[PDB]
This record gives C-alpha cells, structure tokens and sequence, in this order.
RNA sequence: CGGGCCCCGAACGGCGGCCCGACAAUAAAAACAAAUGGAGUAAGAAUGAUCAGAA
C-alpha cells in the first residue's frame, strides 16, 4: 500500500548500481550507490560508509533512466 | 532566410543506405556540407547524390577511404576552390571553401583524433596550422563561415560526465585551449550559443544502444563564423535523428540573405 | 484523501507539464510519471523521484 | 478539526483572497478553489496545489467571522 | 524496532565508533553515541548533551562500519 | 516510547540543571526546564515559553547528568 | 585623459597610417585606417568617412607592428 | 569635435548616409539637423535618435 | 546645446503624435508622450511606463510632424 | 531633475508593485523602498540593488497620478 | 550607493550579481570604489561599476 | 580619486605580468597579458598588440592569485 | 580584572617534559588553556593521572602510530564542545588538528609538519599547507573568531631570525612557506598577538640541538599566534621565559583582556 | 573644400600664421577571390558545534 511504488524502485536501483546523486533538503549534493535500505533508514555506500534518514531527503537522482 | 547544413556523414554511401538524400532533398536549405565523403569525386559524380535544385561540390582525399569532403549550394558560388598549403590539408583535402557574394563559406573536417597517438598528433598539426593560417585571415574583408566538426568540446555544458573524458581524446586540454584561443582572442563566435546558451545538446555520441540510450553525446561540430555575422543569427537547432548520421544535422538560420 | 488523487491523475492523462518548488526554493519542471503516498516521480533528464513531504508549491504548466 | 473546517469553508465560500505564507517566507497570492484534509489547491490565473506541510501561516486580506 | 537502523545503531554502540551528526540545517555534532531510544539519542563528549532523531540529517561513521 | 527521553528530562528538571536549548532555525534559547510533556516543555527563564520539541534540535546541559 | 595613453598609440597610428582594424561593440568590423580623432570620434578613411563613436569601438587591432 | 563638421557637411550636400546603430540595425536618409544631444534625420518619417546609442555614420557616396 | 531636442519633443507632446521609441535591445514602445524631462521621457501608455534616456535609441512618430 | 524624483518618491510613498525590465529585457518586479541619483533598491523576497544605467523602463503595476 | 554596498562588504554577505550581459557572477565584496569592485571568489575577479546589472545578496541587510 | 582601488590593482598586474583574460560586455573571453592601462584604455600584449577599452571590459580573471 | 593566559609548549614526547618536571612548572603556573603540541604517545598516557593536571578537563588524540604525533589540551573549566581531525588525511590521519570549542575563541591546537627529515615530509608540508589554505579562506567568512595557536615551523620576517643568508636553504625560511604565511597573514587579514605586542627581535622559540648555538642564541621563531582579527585588538602582552629548553620549543604565553566563560 | 600642425582667450572655448591632402622612399609579410521583429528568456557549494537585526 504504502510502498508499492518506492520499494521495487530502489530494489531496482540497488541492483543495478547505478550511480546516485542524492541531494538532501538542505540542497547539500551527496554521491554514491544505494548498497542497502528498509522503511525510515538508507544506507548508501561510498569511500565513507553513510546512513542518510529518509525523512531529510528531497530527491535521488540517479546518473541513468531506471526503468 | 539563410540555412546552413552540417551532416558529417561519415561515408556519403551509408548516408544514402540510411536515407540522408531524401531527407536533405526534403529539407529546403541554402548549403549543405556534409563531410567525411570517404569517395572520389569521380563518385561523387554519380547523379544519385546530386540533389535536385543543388550544385554539386565535392574535393576527395588522396585515398578515398581516409575522408574527402562535399559541398551542396542552391545557388551557383562565384568561386570554389579546396586545400590551405599544409600537407595535412591538401593531401586529404579536408577542407573546400565556396564564394559567394560578402560571404564566403567553407567545409572544414577535423582529423577525429581518437584512433591512435598519431592521429592525435596530426590533429595538434593541423590545429596549429590552421590556426596560423586564420592568423593570416583576420585583416580579412570576406566573412566567412568555416562550417565544420572540430572534433573538440569548448566548454562542460558541450558534454556530460566531462570528469571522465578530460583524460580521453576530445576534451583534453590544449586542444580545448586552442579553441578558446581561436574563438575568444580572434573575435570569433559561435551561432547556436550565442542564440541559445543551453545544455544537453549534442551532435555525435557512440552508435553504441547504450549510449543512445543514456546520451552520451559529445559536441563536435561548430558554426565557426567571423563576428560579421555574428549579429545575424536567428536560431540553432540539433535535430535527435534516428541514427542517420553519427554527427547529428546541425541546421542553424540566420537573418543574412545570400547573393550570386 | 478526496482532491489530490483526482487531479494529480489528470495532470498527467492530459501531459501537463508540473512545476513543483522545493522548500528551499529551487525549482524543477517535469511530467510526472508515478505518484505515492510519499514519493512522485518527475520526468527531467533522468528518473528524478521526489518526495511529497519535501514538495512546496505545484504550478501547472496550464 | 472543530476550527479548521468553518474557517476554511468560510474562506471558500467568500472567496477572500487570502495571501498564504510558505515556511521559507515567501508571500504567495491568488484565490482558494477547494481545500482539502491535507492539501489546498489555490488558483491564482491557474491551479496551482499548495501543501499544508508548507504553509506557515493564512493571512486573509479582508477580516472574516467565524460561523 | 527496526530491520536495520536499530542493528545499526547497536553496532555503532558496541565499538563505540567516533560518529559525526549532521544537522538537517548544515551543522555538524561531534562526539561518540552513547546511547539510543526511539526518537532520542545520546552522544558522549565532554558534556552528555541529548541530540533528537527527528533533527538528525546524516550519521557517517569515522570508520567504515558493517552492521 | 520515551524509554529515554523521559528519565533524562525528570532529571534535568529534579536537578534544574541550566540547559541551553539550539532550534533547528539556528536562535539561542536559555533557561532551565521546570516542567514537561509528550510535546511542549516549560521553561525556566523570565519569560518561562512553551517550546514546541518538533522544533527542539539539541539540548545540551551546563554540567553532565546521569 | 589625466594619463592620457590613448593619445600617443592614436597619435602613432595615425601618423605612420597604418591599417587598422576597429572593432565594435555590435560585432561588425571595420577596416581603414585613422585619419584623425578627437573626444568622441575617430575618421577611419576607407573610399569614404566613417564617423564611428569612441563608446562603440570594442577593441582596437591593428594589423601592423607598431614600436613604441 | 570633427563630428559637427561631418554632419553639418552632410547636411549642406545632402548625401544620402546609412546610418548603423548600436544594435546594429542599418538606417537610411539624409540629415536634415542636428545638436550634441540629437539627429533629426530627414527620412520619410524622420526618425529622432540620441547621440548615446551611435555607432557609424557612413556616406553612400564618396 | 540641448537645444533642439526640447522644441522636436515638446512639439511631440503638445499634438500628442503616436511614437514608437524602438529601444536598443529592439522592442517597440508605440504611445504618446506625456511629458519629458533629463533622464526621463513620460509615455501616455494605458500604465503610463516611465522610461529611462540612456536606454532609449529612437523616436520615431507614426506621422511626420512638422517642426 | 523635474520629472524622475516626483515620480519615483511617489511610487515609493504609494508602495505601488512596480515592475521593472532591465536594458537586456529581463523582467523584475517588486516595491521602490528607496531612490537614489545612481541606483535603486528593489526588494522582491531578496532585496536586490539594480542599478540606474541597467533600467530600460519602470512599468507600474497600477495607475499612478503625479502631484 | 555607498552606504548600501560598504554594508554589504563589512559583513561579508554572499553576494551574486548579475551583469549587463546576464552573467550570474557569485563571491564575496572584497572592496569597492566608484568605477570598480573587487569580487573575492578563489581569484580577484574585478568587476567594473558600468556593467553591473543588479546585486542579489544571499539575505537581507 | 576615481581609480583609488582600480589603479593599484591594474599596476599590480602590470608589474606582475599575470596572463589576465578580459571578458567584454559582448561575451568575447580576451586572455592575454596587461601591457600598460590609463583611464580608459588598457594595452593586451598577444600574437596581436591589442587596445581594448575600459568601457567595454566586463571583466578580468587573473589566471594565478595576485 | 578579567584576564586569562594560555600556554603552549611542543614538548615533542610526553615522556621526557615528564622526566624533566615539566609537570610541576605547569601546575604552577597559573593559567586558563594548556596546548601541549606533539605528545608521540597513546592517548591512554595522556589519561594517566600523572599527565593529567588535577583540576583541569582533558582531552587527546594522536595518530596511528602513538610515537608519531598527536596533540593534547588541558581546559581549566569543562567546554561547550571538543572536535577533532579537519577532513584532510593529513591531518585526521595524523592527530595534526585538535579543536576545544569553547565561546568565539575555541582554542585550537595546530601542528605543521617540519619537512626537515625528508622529502616526503616536505612535500606533506606543502599538501597541508594548500589544503589549510584553502579551508581558511573558505573559513575567513564565518561569523565564529578562531585562534589556530599552533607551531607552524616557518619564520615569518626577518626580525624572527637572525643570519638569514644560511637559512635560506634550511627549513623555516623556505620560500613557498614564508609566501603562504604571509598570504594567510596579510591577504586574509589573519594578525599575530607576538609580532603586535612587541618588535623586539633576539627571543626566539626553537633551537638546535648545539649547545654552542643556544650560548649564542641562534634561534629560530617556529610558533605564532595564528588568531581571526576580530581578537587581534584585545591583545596586552606576551613573555617568552628562556628557561632551560624542555624541548625543541619554548613556553608561548599570552594574556588578553576577554575573560572566557562556559 | 578639410584634416594635421604651432599662435591666443578664460579642465574649458576658439581665432590667425602656415604645411599637406600622391609618405625624399618598409633589406622586402609563400601570396586581402578581387574595396529596427518589436511591449521585454535570468534549476541544486559533500554539511558556521549552533546568526534575535529597530524612524
């Protein structure tokens, strides 16, 4: 109901890891690949292991058109 | 009305496989310059690539294969004439300039570079004897419009993930300097950025699916044209054709008539 | 809800393109491809999903 | 719930131009179409769906009573 | 509870790994995690200052970190 | 809920430790706390406000407690 | 003109006739050479007289080596 | 300045000057007068123009 | 000096001749002159603009006037 | 001298919602809060200083009557 | 004029201006003067009085 | 008094011979270096000694920090 | 009055400041901040009740390797917050950097490597120098008023060391340095409490291993008070005790005006 | 006819004397295809240990 849309997405995302360009509300541009994520938490992996909450992201760009 | 026509062929023959004559026989334009002929004149003789109401132009290479470039006009030029004295130049003919009355056009076609060390070398050759010879054409009254593939990016906003070909062959950096100095210091513009200073356009990405598919283009060909012109740009446009050409069309107006 | 699912439906059966403004007042205008309760993709360069919570303003191309 | 819903009937049925201001502070213009549980959809020459999440404060221009 | 984000927490706890919060606003918190409960967290410093989940943007581990 | 958020505030109250509250909007708040709740908390100070703990970003004490 | 180093380079270009190579701000150039100038406007002399402003004259290039 | 000897020479011979602007855009007619602040060509509808905004004033004929 | 541009705007204004004042960057501006001043020329559109000298190119009256 | 102060201190005790279009053509808008022999100050969410030889026309958007 | 931008040199606001060409030019007042203003943004990147268009400060003074 | 702040740093570039490059009003980036400059006018030494005047000049990137 | 003194002392190795007392002369000393440079030992030594001053908060971070680094500080009243490391591996991976914050000042401890053992301790020199640099001029613009107090291993001007035509060559007056001092001084507008006070030449902080040259006084003048200009006018006075050497460093002591508070 | 020169009033005007208006001479240039669009275009600093702003 509530992830029937966002979940398979990032599943997808996640899979095929493709390089992400996360910006967080702050407008801050953080970069990375998705390596793990549930319901309240993402766990994006880089040079520095990062746990970015959901509830300050505004958008995931992703570097190509998941389908 | 004042149209001009870059389509970098890349061998005139696949063009016409592809379906390029009929598409520029439909495009009503006032010059053609496709390049990269990769066919004698002898070939291109042949009157399936003359198109109606258009003369035919065309100066090939001493081996077909290595390039050869044509020139289409709809109206009779005062004066053709082909190769600059270099021997990169004239051996290949890789360059073919037509007069028409206060303007003269050219059809310029860049070694890609991309092949091997020598073909990087060739290009820095003719980068620097081309420069020079424009050196010697600034005084100039003729303007002119040297329509051709460059083979090099100005600016980020020309290409993408530039991160990752600064080091690959078309954006390092003198041959990205040598065009800033061609275009800035000698008062030369460019139609399509003066017109419209936007991103994501390009002209040749690889025949690669993947790279059609995530746009991985990178901009080669240019509008070169002396600042008389420049005032007289209307708009520019780089149609996304569907794999008729590696170097996309790049058709561009201006507001400048033509005249025998 | 009764109001956003029906004309957030027909803001894309009728190809509009939206325009929606971040809280920190940036500005992107896409076609939207999916909506959620909590995420909504707009169409830009590349899937650029954005989440509702963080949506400010949605200014309609018409 | 007992002092949103008069007021922002109220406010519809008058058609008070209201001037809704955004947490950032922008002072946004128009007329109010039809509100909603969570969201408002005000109109200023076209639609345009404002969030409640991002509203900070409505200022009517014109003083109304409650019902 | 949670699938990943309590374990994380946990195992932050555990090596008590030199943590750096970052605020949603730009600011950056100092200090290890002393502990942790659903929206509260304790960071040890040279004061026990509380910092709150909800204001939390970005916990980077100074050391790479596996759950 | 609240395993940890409670003990720590009835302490800090018990003890009228002066703690120094930062809001997410970046203004200096100053007072001790004299009371609480699941949302809004009395303060201390002259003017004694009730601030609002979905604005509240950290608090942090003039001396640590237990 | 307190310094006034646009004096002596128009005074040597004009003197020696050299052909120069004004350029505007609009982008058209304009070749000839400087017949004689003042505050405001320079006489370049090509077939006929060209009034062109001072506050519309770009850069200045001239197609000759001047020493000085 | 040599400007007011140019004009005033245009203007008592009449020559028909093209006249370019700083936009660029190139005007046609003669000088019927002119001032340190104005020209009040002498075209068909004697188009005013300040003198902060020329480029070139050329004669058609030497 | 600035002797000839007050009479030819002055007559301008008194018949009240439609001119178009073509700016610099190419945009009309068809009106009437409502009045004139240093820096400043007052236009008789339906909001009355006031324009600036330095930006104007030419004025140019639909009707040849006479001086 | 006679014209632009009257009117701009007019526009100003008005506060009428002036809008303003520079020499290249861009269109600003918001309220004259001081004039100035040089430049002017224009305040639109951001108070920005837009500079008197940069202003092709001052478009007000309401009727204005000089004194 | 001189008020304005003293102010917003002293207290080191984020200005970005935009020139008469439509550059978006972005750094810090480093010092003015009638007919110049040094911009401090990585290199001394002056800028002439003239061409200035409109100056954006990141928040009011 | 009208180039306090120009003056001094236009000399510093001078004596200094920083590649400067000069972007006019039209857009035309000018690298070069700063052979003299006055009131108005400042002397770019290149392949072509070139005079670009002041009232043009948008502005000047100095390649390395002065 | 309000006044308080900071101290700062680049022992180069816990154990021997320790051997020589050095201890008794800090505990006797009275003063506000203790920034002990160089500590080449674990953080766990610094936590011993030996090193640690009775009375005084603590706090120390060294590097990979206990004996090639680290700083420690010594805080008479507990501050609002501590941070360490600077983003740079230089300096995080070294313990080069450690920060107290406190109000407006937060003493900072600053170690520049010497680049006198080799060349890749040069060129670690010049990398931390860019990267600082570059951060401080991205820094410059921030409301809160720092104090780098740190010992920079670079003599500024002439009058902090004599015979300056052999030390052209030697590390302290090499030219790249001396420039980049003089930049993050002048052109940042950044000032020395030392060099404001007082113009007085012949003191000096560092010295060779010779005894011939400190009978002689050929020192060199390694530490500056690297303070925002928002500090530089509450400056009153500094001394420079030429006690017997405890290291390759000597006490810098500083007073102000501002009276801190937690 | 109108440009360059000196002469003279009170950074600012202008008048007489004149000269020239085809350079008493480039040790040389791998080459001079020929000497009004117009009512207005502005997508995101890999993160100040913490910013109250007035007649």
């Amino acid at each position: 109901k509530g992830h029937s849309l966002q979940d398979p997405y990032l599943n997808t995302l996640r899979k095929e890891r493709v390089p992400v360009s996360i910006y967080l509300v702050n407008g801050i541009k953080l970069q990375g690949q998705i390596e793990s994520f549930d319901q309240f938490v993402i766990l994006l992996k880089n040079t520095v292991s990062q746990m970015v909450y959901k509830h300050a992201i505004s958008t995931v760009v992703p570097s190509r058109p998941v389908r | 009305a004042m149209r001009i026509i870059s389509v970098n062929v890349n061998g005139i023959q696949a063009a016409a496989e592809r379906g390029l004559l009929s598409w520029l026989q439909a495009q009503n334009a006032d010059v053609i310059c496709l390049q990269d002929t990769r066919a004698s004149a002898f070939d291109l003789d042949d009157p399936s690539f003359q198109l109606d109401g258009y003369f035919l132009y065309a100066c090939d290479a001493e081996l077909p294969e290595q390039g050869g470039v044509a020139l289409y006009s709809r109206l009779q030029p005062k004066a053709v004439i082909s190769g600059l004295g270099f021997e990169t130049a004239d051996r290949y003919g890789r360059y073919l300039q037509a007069d028409f009355d206060k303007v003269s056009i050219a059809t310029l076609l860049l070694p890609s570079g991309q092949s091997g060390d020598e073909s990087l070398n060739q290009k820095f050759k003719f980068m620097d004897d081309f420069t020079h010879y424009l050196s010697k054409q600034r005084r100039k009254r003729r303007e002119y419009i040297y329509c051709g593939s460059l083979y090099v990016a100005h600016q980020k906003m020309d290409v993408k993930n530039w991160r990752e070909c600064q080091q690959m062959p078309g954006f390092l950096a003198p041959e990205r300097a040598w065009l800033d100095e061609v275009f800035g210091n000698l008062g030369y513009a460019d139609a399509l950025r003066e017109v419209s200073r936007e991103g994501d356009q390009f002209s040749w990405w690889p025949d690669s699916e993947q790279a059609e598919m995530l746009n991985l283009g990178w901009r080669f060909d240019y509008q070169v044209l002396t600042p008389g012109l420049r005032r007289f740009v209307r708009n520019a446009k780089l149609p996304r054709q569907p794999r008729f050409s590696q170097h996309a069309p790049l058709i561009v107006d201006y507001d400048w008539q033509l005249s025998i």
